[PDB]
């Protein structure tokens, strides 16, 4: 999580 | 050369040999060319685990990837291990970066394997698990880039000393001891491998990817097998 | 009612009711009428072992039966648990006899159970492992003619002062605790059991058979289910 | 000894 | 009334019944008055692990209680429990508070059992491994004020709603199936218990401790066992 | 030279080098005198059971020795492993014969290696078993006269066409992989290994025994080692 | 570490 | 068959 392409759960 | 197995985790679309158009994991046999693939919500930074399984008796592998509280990716593939793989092999974690990278760390690696003769109640097994890597890792081979001893994890491919992944690199780390996959009369043969994995990336899109894979003994590197050929195939065929 | 999946070494063939024409073994989802079979040499007079695996990956139920230096029967079938089972089952081995008989004899059992959950590295699992039965085995629980003790062997049905099997009885033997199955935020569940016999029949005709089976947690043995029912059905629907 | 109906063995 | 055998991990000094003045782990003999104890360092707010050991060999059992990357507390003792403990008895984890409180939080709780009797290489073995608790947990005893369920953890006594511990609670967790702790002839005995636990105290200093405990198997609650006691003994004595 | 922790099945005395007036087992601490020992019932012709453990809590090295039926010996010593080996070693049988022979003929081996770190639940572990060896094993290393295949059995000294034992022989069989024993940062370290063996001589007279050993990785048979030495130690000091 | 009594790791 | 040296057994 410092960050992420296409990503994100909820 | 090398007769591989491999379940691979694509980072990187390389669509010009095969990679359908988005990360994924896949099983290779002999070929960086998946015999059978499965989308990977790949997650940047957090941290995801990987599960192999295969048994004589169905004679299909299969691999499972996915992240706490998150959906899996799935993937499995008929296939006799007997008509492909020497009895003898080498079991092992390799990764690479080339033009975009990533980081590829190993944070833990199990594997179990029961070999059950055709004799009253008869099995030999091997069984190792590494939750932290020490500096001089003996029981392990490590190849290429591939280093042990930072927070006590397995960095497959090179990284900085502030922790910035290095583009070109290739990585192996292979369990020291042969292991006795598959015998002519073993009435059941199976083995299932796990890890956990941490990869990371700067830059935009990550690559190229991490894979368990299986190989003669005497197996090593490639060259120039970093990038899209994931340190595991000299060519893309 | 109860529900039952079992694992069946059927020895007589009731044809009347759906059995090929010689012995086998099946795997039979809620009915004593086997979903998928395969014949299976059976041997009178010596020590067999079974083999039962599965995985959540797969969801495919796979058993070995094999007796030394012999050929090996082997049958799968594809079947989601999840829609089968309650997620909290019991686990056991089931026997009878009829009109014919023979001594269904456990040398060995042993069960693993493992379930991963969503979470990194979160795994609950059960193991049990038996090669001698004491005369008072507080771990089991044994039903109609079950008993242990007898030379460090689990009997499933009678067998008079000395080794002649009895006609019409029926007998199991459940592992005390109740086993986790399976869970819905679980990434990979699977369970494999093992099991040593010996079938002997004195007259050289056998029946009626021996089964490896889960079910719900209060399971107890049907209402005239020896014989050709194995303990494990109430009819031949 | 002991031994059985149709398959084969020692 | 009860056969009881449990290392303690007392966190408030009782010196009016024999404890030493400080905390410390203990190794009670059918008696909460520790036959040895030794300093224990614990840690407010922190995750520790217990390990408990024990072999016919050598006929002692031992313990070590440790914070990562902090120094161990060990304590060892000669005793053969052949003569102390029924041949099949329970395991579980119990805990209380008195008029100072403390969370007693079991995150993770494991046991292994082998029992090799005198025949050719005949090991009986059981095992279980509990790495997340849920709501109903039906392979477990729940005693008193236990239960399980939040953050997938086994809260052995009573917490609010916000977290806060609560005074004056005891609560116990048994594994459901009776384990045979030994044998008359068993050439080697032997089990081990691991569990990591999560001691947390507002007020000034926690009371009154968690303790891994064997005994017979329709043990239960003593009353009045709150607090000092830790809910294992009915008296001081 | 070399490193040696031994458990030595002693079957021949040679009081003339501090041996009992009988058959016995015993600990060899860098030396073939025996720090302690125990009368030993060998049993010629029939197949036998050694088990060993240690664990880093007690410090304490025992062995047990069996055979089905009868009583057992059992031999305890205190030391500390770490001051004795290097974290990094390698394990093994060795066996012997000289003017007096016998079969040194091993049936099964099992090891299993566990150390837990300075974190939480961190533990590296290595486990192998062997229930029959192959022609070709791999995953073993054969020194001296030792041989594989034979009935699936490992004969540590040479034996003729069907079964006579020969004099003046001297094998041995460690594990391919290097094992992590001990850390500095460990909180328990232990490990126990189990093997059954089968010493028999054609004439009643034999000699001269089998141990299970712990050494250096780089370690070979020392110089006429035969006979009473065990192929463990260059001289009798 | 909210807090601890006799406390302390380095 | 095969019998011993010195300790007991069948
Ligand atoms: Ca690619
Ligand atoms: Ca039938
Ligand atoms: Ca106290
Ligand atoms: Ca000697
Ligand atoms: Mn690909
Ligand atoms: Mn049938
Ligand atoms: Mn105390
Ligand atoms: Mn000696």
């Amino acid at each position: 999580m410092y960050w992420y392409p296409y990503a994100s759960g909820s | 050369a090398d007769t591989i197995v491999a379940v691979e985790l694509d980072t990187y679309p390389n669509t010009d040999i095969g990679d359908p158009s988005y990360p994924h994991i896949g099983i290779d046999i002999k070929s960086v060319r998946s015999k059978k693939t499965a989308k990977w919500n790949m997650q940047n930074g957090k941290v995801g685990t990987a599960h192999i399984i295969y048994n004589s008796v169905d004679k299909r592998l299969s691999a499972v990837v996915s992240y706490p509280n998150a959906d899996s990716a799935t993937v499995s593939y008929d296939v006799d291990l007997d008509n492909v793989l020497p009895e003898w092999v080498r079991v092992g974690l390799s990764a690479s970066t080339g033009l975009y990278k990533e980081t590829n760390t190993i944070l833990s690696w199990s594997f179990t394997s029961k070999l059950k003769s055709n004799s009253t109640h008869e099995t030999n097994a091997l069984h190792f698990m590494f939750n932290q890597f020490s500096k001089d890792q003996k029981d392990l081979i490590l190849q290429g880039d591939a280093t042990t001893g930072t927070d006590g994890n397995l960095e497959l491919t090179r990284v900085s000393s502030n922790g910035s992944p290095q583009g070109s690199s290739v990585g192996r780390a292979l369990f020291y001891a042969p292991v006795h996959i598959w015998e002519s009369s073993a009435v059941v043969a199976s083995f299932e491998a796990t890890f956990t994995f941490l990869i990371k990336s700067p830059d935009s899109h990550p690559a190229d990817g991490i894979a368990f894979f299986i190989s003669n003994i005497d197996s090593s590197i490639p060259s120039g097998s970093t990038g899209r050929l994931l340190g595991l195939f000299p060519d893309a065929n």
